[PDB]
């Protein structure tokens, strides 16, 4: 039932200034008002990003993902290493009651989607390993840090409502622990 | 003849502690002493001799010190199934084995 | 110049004659830095 | 009426005598310290 | 938030360890010349010398009476040696199997013998045992390699192989490497013995039970010994490493036969006899080297740095910096972005980076270096 | 190794004879092993008895020379005890081993038991 | 796990974190994801249960 | 810097270049110690 | 966890067509299957029971 479109969703690649992003404490230890120095994963301060308008993007050491989201127009999202049913692979999709995280070994489409008129974006389900739940995340922005330090998979999540036209604002946010996974994967490919 | 008074033969003492063997002679075996191992029920195996040398298999928790009338046979951890007689047998005139230190659980 | 500094005795001809010369040097090494130390620190103090 | 201390007995280390007690196998493995006791006994000598 | 790592007055904020830093200089961090071009020099002779024949080798001598050999001007390839697994034991205590490979000694010395398997172990440095104290006795700083394989089927006899024999019984010790061939009686007596017979009068002559059917633990284990010195001659028996060409003036890194190094090489007006190998100065550090082929003389500085100092007024006043580069010539100094711009200051303390000379003069206030002071 | 091999039967009567045999496997009788006997009497321990040369020279303990006497057998690589009026406090495992002063290789020793 | 005591100071063991001192009511208002706490120059001062 | 302070040699190069990190480690810190304890010796007589 | 979805279910398969089920990610309190003489032989080899 899955069929690849004939265009390609070639997005427009621009750069601009970030001034922000990447803005956070490492794990859930507070403090009192004391200024504390890490050494951390971060997009560099008013570094060069892009600006994106599905193909496959390199892994990275960290991506930092923003939508500005109305309406919820981005849907779902897949992870992995080989991105097959041999090795573990992830799996997002923000539905309609909850979140859903699965590090399982699924046999995709090559481009799986949740064929709107959910669990249809695998030709085959075997041996699959992990699952995750939690609240549902719906004018509005939505951040993720992906971070893999010390074979500790961690995931920040953070929800604005924003508003503003082109480029990442002039403010600040940390973003929060919502997820820790102690999982050693060597995740190669998203999308 | 030199005569050998042993001192450890019998003793009970835990796991992986140090158990002190003390062979005594008469006169001077200074490098004439040999220091066995035998299970009861089994043979006598050589830990050590000829001034500390040890024997091929033997591990190196075995040491051995002394010259004259003080000897010693250390085991720097006692196991289980180290409950053996461990006799002192010198060679400076016609051998004589120690009384065997019986070391015990 | 009675104390062992981490090592078993505070005489240095003890620790030729009870246990073999091959270890027994780190032991002879670790009275040297403690009573150098403590010398050091003397001479610290005495500097002071 | 005060009183005030001006100077101290003047003292001297053998190094290698004091931390070894006439040992050679002590020395030898002192020595591997290097310029060691040079530096204390001319801090002494200039204390001294 | 602070990135640590982008601009000058960031990383003063990064080592200050508040948001708030007051006008002035501060110390950042060290830096500097990053070398490139790298250059790796031995000298000529590059024919193999026959480890292979050593290492295999059917019949060896005794273990107190090992043979020892003296190797020199050669190329040794221990990538060959290290990949292979037909030694049962190959390790080496004061150096590391795998990076043999790029250093050049010379004078090496090895000693084989045949030993049982479970005696593997006492041919290390600080073990005690039968032959580790009567047969061949090994000093604390022993730096070099062992090796090891199983012979069963070939050094053990149906008969009873006893043609491997050792010393059973000695008056004393015996001193690292030393051989002796005097197969004397032993007293073990108050009884001189004079070498006939009788009790307390042994014969050090014994054997070994090596048979075929002999498992593992036991069988008889060729063991070779592999060691090494530190710098007595000109090295000879190198690595397998390549060369390049060499280029002076700029800062590099080095490998002149196992001595590697960083710097700056020049024409030395010095003076080096023929018997000479290499240079040093004062407390060990090499000031001059002639090269392992050519035999022309170098000078080695290793190549000019300091630390980095930032010259920011205070993050509530201004946000623009300067940077200072403690003495270095501001022509080796390959941040690209400040490096080339509107204005670069040279100092006698080093270099100075987005900040121009004035002729004026001033109660000054964040002090430079040299005589040399900076300002807003 | 030098395996020495105890061989023959075990049970006897009391006042009867014990005959045993210890069978050299690995080792040359023709050298400078001094081929010897150690029994395990309760209260003695172990005690040294006394070896044989392969050329028929003897050097025995003072307790156990009058009733001990050795002969070997080098094509047959063997070497023998004889015990003559075997007691009661002979109740102990007799071990043959081979001897230069120490006993580095040892048989693994037959208790007499009178029964 | 056994109860907690407080105001007698005992050895505690919160949340795997061990450490010994007496235990007092404090007014400071956590984070819903910060556990424990700790003040200045990296010494532990306050930790939630 | 030209003691060995009880390691295997007293040039840091050559223990980076002669063995793996996991061992050369204990060594550095022979000659870290040995450097620190003469540096804050000579920074403590500098502090004199 | 549900062990007692285990240990009590109504079904379970021949033993030539054994069925396997995944079990992670929950806290399981052994004690109440310890004390329950619902099981005939509990044979640990793991770890003692």
């Amino acid at each position: 039932q899955c069929v690849n479109l004939r265009t390609r969703t070639q997005l427009p690649p621009a750069y601009t200034n970030s001034f922000t992003r990447g803005v956070y404490y490492p794990d859930k230890v507070f403090r009192s008002s004391v200024l504390h120095s890490t050494q951390d994963l971060f997009l560099p301060f008013f570094s060069n990003v892009t600006w994106f308008h599905n193909p496959v993007l390199p892994f990275n050491d960290g991506v930092y993902f923003a939508s500005t989201e109305k309406s919820n127009i981005i849907r779902g999202w897949i992870f992995g290493t080989t991105l097959d049913s041999k090795t573990q692979s992830l799996l997002i999709v923000n539905n309609a009651t909850n979140v859903v995280i699965k590090v399982c070994e699924f046999q995709f489409c090559n481009d799986p989607f949740l064929d709107v008129y959910e669990s249809g974006v695998y030709s085959s389900a075997n041996n699959c390993t992990f699952e995750y739940v939690s609240q549902p995340f719906l004018k509005n922005l939505r951040e993720f840090v992906f971070k893999n330090i010390d074979g500790y998979f961690k995931i920040y999540s953070k929800h604005t409502p924003i508003n503003l036209v082109r480029d990442l604002p002039q403010g600040f946010s940390a973003l929060e622990p919502l997820v820790d996974l102690p999982i050693g994967i060597n995740i190669t490919r998203f999308q | 003849d030199i005569q050998l008074t042993q001192s450890p033969s019998s003793l009970s003492v835990s796991v992986g502690d140090r158990v002190t063997i003390t062979c005594r002679a008469s006169q001077a075996i200074s490098n004439s002493l040999a220091w066995y191992q035998q299970k009861p029920g089994k043979a006598p195996k050589l830990l050590l001799y000829a001034a500390s040398t040890l024997e091929s298999g033997v591990p190196s928790r075995f040491s051995g010190s002394g010259s004259g009338t003080d000897f010693t046979l250390t085991i720097s951890s006692l196991q289980p199934e180290d409950f053996a007689t461990y006799y002192c047998q010198h060679y400076y005139s016609t051998p004589f084995f120690g009384g065997g230190t019986k070391v015990e659980i | 110049l009675s104390s062992n500094f981490g090592a078993i005795s505070s005489v240095l001809n003890d620790i030729l004659s009870r246990l073999d010369p091959p270890e027994a040097e780190v032991q002879i090494d670790r009275l040297i830095t403690g009573r150098l130390q403590s010398l050091q620190t003397y001479v610290t103090q005495q500097l002071i | 009426t005060e009183i005030l201390p001006v100077s101290m007995t003047k003292t001297s280390v053998d190094c290698t005598m004091y931390i070894c007690g006439d040992s050679t196998e002590c020395s030898n493995l002192l020595l591997q310290y290097g310029s060691f006791c040079t530096q204390l006994n001319r801090a002494l000598t200039g204390i001294a | 938030a602070v990135d640590c790592a982008l601009d000058p007055l960031s990383e003063t904020k990064c080592t200050l360890k508040s948001f708030t830093v007051e006008k002035g200089i501060y110390q950042t961090s060290n830096f500097r010349v990053q070398p490139t071009e790298s250059i790796v020099r031995f000298p000529n002779i590059t024919n193999l010398c026959p480890f292979g024949e050593v290492f295999n080798a059917t019949r060896f001598a005794s273990v107190y009476a090992w043979n020892r050999k003296r190797i020199s001007n050669c190329v040794a390839d221990y990538s060959v040696l290290y990949n292979s697994a037909s030694f049962s034991t190959f390790k080496c205590y004061g150096v590391s199997p795998t990076k043999l490979n790029d250093l050049c000694f010379t004078n090496v010395y090895a000693d084989s013998f045949v030993i049982r398997g479970d005696e593997v172990r006492q041919i290390a440095p600080g073990q005690t045992g039968k032959i580790a104290d009567y047969n061949y006795k090994l000093p604390d700083d022993f730096t070099g390699c062992v090796i090891a394989w199983n012979s069963n089927n070939l050094d053990s006899k149906v008969g009873g192989n006893y043609n491997y024999r050792y010393r059973l019984f000695r008056k004393s010790n015996l001193k690292p490497f030393e051989r002796d061939i005097s197969t004397e009686i032993y007293q073990a007596g108050s009884k001189p013995c004079n070498g006939v017979e009788g009790f307390n009068c042994y014969f050090p002559l014994q054997s070994y039970g090596f048979q075929p059917t002999n498992g593992v633990g036991y069988q008889p284990y060729r063991v070779v010994v592999l060691s090494f010195e530190l710098l007595h001659a000109p090295a000879t028996v190198c690595g397998p490493k390549k060369s390049t060409n060499l280029v002076k003036n700029k800062c590099v890194n080095f490998n002149f036969n196992g001595l590697t190094g960083t710097g700056v090489l020049t024409e030395s007006n010095k003076k080096f006899l023929p018997f000479q190998q290499f240079g040093r100065d004062i407390a060990d550090t090499t000031d001059a080297v002639r090269d392992p082929q050519t035999l022309e003389i170098l000078d080695i500085t290793p190549c000019s740095f300091g630390g980095v100092s930032v010259i920011t007024p205070g993050t509530n006043t201004s946000n623009q910096v300067a940077v200072l580069y403690q003495g270095v010539n501001c022509t080796e100094v390959p941040w690209r972005v400040y490096s080339t711009g509107s204005n670069v200051f040279q100092t006698r303390a080093g270099c100075l980076i987005g900040a121009e000379h004035v002729n004026n003069s001033y109660e000054c206030d964040i002090p430079i270096g040299a005589g040399i002071c900076a300002s807003y | 190794q030098v395996q020495l091999q105890q061989s023959g039967p075990g049970l006897v009567k009391p006042s009867g004879t014990l005959s045993l045999t210890c069978a050299v496997s690995g080792a040359s009788i023709s050298s400078g092993d001094w081929w010897s006997w150690v029994r395990q009497s309760p209260g003695r321990g172990l005690e040294w008895i006394g070896g044989i040369f392969h050329s028929g020279t003897t050097n025995y303990s003072p307790s156990l020379k009058s009733r001990v006497t050795m002969s070997v057998d080098q094509p047959k690589n063997q070497f023998s005890l004889h015990l003559t009026s075997v007691t009661a406090a002979d109740t102990a495992v007799y071990y043959c081993a081979r001897m230069r002063g120490i006993f580095d290789y040892w048989g693994q020793g037959t208790l007499v038991t009178v029964s």
